[PDB]
C-alpha cells in the first residue's frame, strides 16, 4: 500500500489517456508515458486546467505529489507553436 | 446527474466550480474534468470541476457568472454530471452587451476579449454570458453562436468572431447577484 496518483489526459482529438502512477515517482515518468502514446515532449505540452500550468515545464526530477498531482487529475495536451 | 446546493465561490474564475473530495469520488469526478451543469428555466452551463477541502459535501461552490447563466441564487439547487464529450471549438461568435460597453476604451477584441481566451481553457455554451476584466471595467459578452453547438471548448485554434452591434440585455439576462 502506497500513495497513488490517477491521471487522465485529453488528447487534441478528444480521446483520453488513463494511467495510475506512484505519487512518489518522478515527474519524468509522466513525460515518458505521453511520449509513449504518441505525444513527444518536444511537440506537445501537458497542461493543467486551474491553475494553469505547463506540466511539461515543471521539474522532471520532482515527484507527482510535489507538483500537486494527487490524487486524481485531469490534464490535456496541446501542440507546441 | 446529481443535485447539490449552491454556495459561494472561493475561486472567481468563471470557468470553474468546486466540490468536496468525497463528493467528487462519489461522482467519479477528477480535478479538472469538464462538467455539465443544469439550473433553472432549462438553463445549462459547462465548467471545470475542482476539489476544495472547505466545501461541504452537499454543496457546490459556484461563481456569480455561472449562477447567472443558470438563473440560480445561493442556496438553490443545481444538477451536475460529467461531460467528457465536449469538443474543441471551431468557430464562435460573441457580442458585447450594450449596457456594459458605454464609453469603453481601446479595441474590444484586444483589450477585453482576447485575454479572456488567451492561454486559457474555456468551456463555453451557446447563450452564455460571461464577464471579462480588461480595461479597469467589466465588459460582458454573450455567446450567440458556436460550432460545434451548443457546447465546445475554446481552443487556441478556435476562431473568435466578435464583430457586430452590441446587444440588448434580455429580461432573464439581468444579474441576480
Amino acid at each position: 500500500m502506497e500513495p497513488v496518483s490517477k491521471l487522465r489526459i485529453r488528447t487534441p482529438s478528444g480521446e483520453f489517456l488513463e494511467r495510475r502512477f506512484l505519487a512518489s515517482n518522478k515527474l519524468q515518468i509522466v513525460f515518458d508515458f505521453v511520449a509513449s502514446k504518441g505525444f513527444p515532449w518536444d511537440e506537445y505540452k501537458l497542461l493543467s486546467t486551474f491553475p494553469r500550468r505547463d506540466v511539461t515545464q515543471l521539474d522532471p526530477n520532482k515527484s507527482l505529489l510535489e507538483v500537486k498531482l494527487f490524487p486524481q487529475e485531469t490534464l490535456f495536451l496541446e501542440a507546441k507553436e | 446527474p446529481n443535485r447539490l446546493i449552491v454556495d459561494e465561490a472561493i475561486n472567481e474564475d468563471n470557468s470553474v466550480v468546486s466540490l468536496s473530495q468525497p463528493k467528487m469520488d462519489e461522482l467519479q469526478l477528477f480535478r479538472g474534468d469538464t462538467v455539465l451543469l443544469k439550473g433553472k428555466k432549462r438553463r445549462e452551463a459547462v465548467c471545470i470541476v475542482l476539489s476544495d477541502d472547505t466545501c461541504s459535501d452537499e454543496k457546490i461552490r459556484m461563481n456569480r457568472v455561472v449562477r447567472n447563466n443558470l438563473r440560480v441564487r445561493l442556496g438553490d439547487v443545481i444538477s451536475i454530471q460529467p461531460c467528457p464529450d465536449v469538443k474543441y471549438g471551431k468557430r464562435i461568435h460573441v457580442l458585447p452587451i450594450d449596457d456594459t460597453v458605454e464609453g469603453i476604451t481601446g479595441n474590444l477584441f484586444e483589450v477585453y476579449l482576447k485575454p479572456y481566451f488567451l492561454e486559457a481553457y474555456r468551456p463555453i455554451r451557446k447563450g452564455d454570458i460571461f464577464l471579462v476584466r480588461g480595461g479597469m471595467r467589466a465588459v460582458e459578452f454573450k455567446v450567440v453562436e458556436t460550432d460545434p453547438s451548443p457546447y465546445c471548448i475554446v481552443a487556441p485554434d478556435t476562431v473568435i468572431h466578435c464583430e457586430g452591434e452590441p446587444i440588448k440585455r434580455e429580461d432573464e439576462e439581468e444579474s441576480l447577484n
